[PDB]
């Protein structure tokens, strides 16, 4: 059970759960258009989602939930989850976003898609923030798990309590990692807060991205898969 | 729901 | 400087004394059924609350050390989050209801947002959120709103507020494990508050386009900051 | 966006 895992066991489970890094279908034989660029991001998301499901199923506590609650949490969090992964992957590529190894873009390329550059800039800045804080992989996996369990939790009592118990275990794990790294007790609470406040900014970015995706759909820029249509539907634009 | 099916696959 | 030197107790005293009043609405009372008489009521209320909010932000330790530009940016980004956390705090005592004003107690596309706000109030009631914690969270919302020696200054002030939250938790007898857990619980609610503000801001923009409900010049200007 | 600026002053 998730509640009987030690911090070290939680970290090991989450690290082993990590999804693979996928490549985009980038076609370097033609120039980008707004449509073709959006097409790459939605196609990449669509393939990543299948792997996200496999990952979520391995997040301690997630399999205890009903299918409806699992659906709800993923519907809520999917873009946040993609974006935290992006910002993580992009840390050691200052000024660029590593959507995939074959799709490493700077802000002038993001400019190709009308209305995407504000989001692009927020993502770059978030990546820089993680770089400055020297975010560790062990911290990153805790944060991504937090997003999955938290983003949809309030919009569902016993199921909720279980979820809140698992979230508490992840907090414990973060603090453990910080103590392990030699942070003072004060530094531990301060870094915990700094990391969790970044999650508010990731939510912000996801909401702005979701509104942008809805515009792309409603302007017939890109065809969305049936999965992305349903993911988008859940955000009720 | 596609996601509902994917979670079971 | 001076805000980096306040004790936790003095931080708390400062924020408590800065608290704005709870304002009354124009709700008439029933006797008119709702239309967007309701949106009319909420936007009138917000507009009056905003003037108090601006004068409250000046009293948040650290805020007045920022440039006027940065002060403007933070309030433009945070204002609906701040209104909403106030609402949720006022509504703690009224399960299933939102106390927009003492005279305006509404129950349950605004329904999705009402439901989110209700859920947040319920979370705060479940956690027995304290007034001292509430005022710390509201200042965090102001300073964290959303997305660099002055970045360092905001970060130093944010650390001090975090220290103040933990101080309050320690005072209340919580173990270290419990303090860290509660701190995380509270800060994760801010993600949901951000979410609700984002949703709310889209409704406000839609209202602006429809031109039915009157929106103050200040509200129009706040809204405009969220679009460009 | 000048109203807020005036009010902060
Ligand atoms: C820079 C755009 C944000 N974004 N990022 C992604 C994205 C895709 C894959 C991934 O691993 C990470 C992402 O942030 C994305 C996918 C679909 C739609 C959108 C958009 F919000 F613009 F509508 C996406
Ligand atoms: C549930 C409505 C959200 N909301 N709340 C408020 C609101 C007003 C006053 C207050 O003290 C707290 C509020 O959340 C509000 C004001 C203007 C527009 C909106 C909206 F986003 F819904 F369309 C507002």
């Amino acid at each position: 059970l998730a509640l009987s895992l030690t911090a070290d066991q939680m970290v090991s489970a989450l690290l082993d759960a990590e999804p693979p890094i996928l490549y985009s279908e980038y076609d370097p034989t033609r120039p980008f258009s707004e449509a073709s660029m959006m097409g790459l991001l939605t196609n990449l998301a669509d393939r990543e989602l299948v792997h996200m499901i496999n990952w979520a199923k391995r997040v301690p506590g997630f399999v205890d939930l009903t299918l409806h609650d699992q659906v709800h949490l993923l519907e809520c969090a999917w873009l946040e989850i993609l974006m935290i992964g992006l910002v993580w992957r992009s840390m050691e590529h200052p000024g660029k976003l590593l959507f995939a190894p074959n799709l490493l873009l700077d802000r002038n390329q993001g400019k190709c898609v009308e209305g995407m550059v504000e989001i692009f800039d927020m993502l770059l800045a978030t990546s820089s923030r993680f770089r400055m804080m020297n975010l560790q992989g062990e911290e990153f996996v805790c944060l991504k798990s937090i997003i999955l369990l938290n983003s949809g939790v309030y919009t569902f009592l016993e199921e909720k309590d279980h979820i809140h118990r698992v979230l508490d275990k992840i907090t414990d794990t973060l603090i453990h990692l910080m103590a392990k790294a030699g942070l003072t007790l004060q530094q531990q609470h301060q870094r915990l807060a700094q990391l969790l406040l970044i999650l508010s900014h990731i939510r912000h970015m996801s909401n702005k991205g979701m509104e942008h995706l809805y515009s792309m759909k409603c302007k017939n820029v890109v065809p969305l898969s049936d999965l992305l249509l349903e993911m988008l539907d859940a955000h009720r634009l | 729901k596609i996601l509902h099916r994917l979670l079971q696959d």
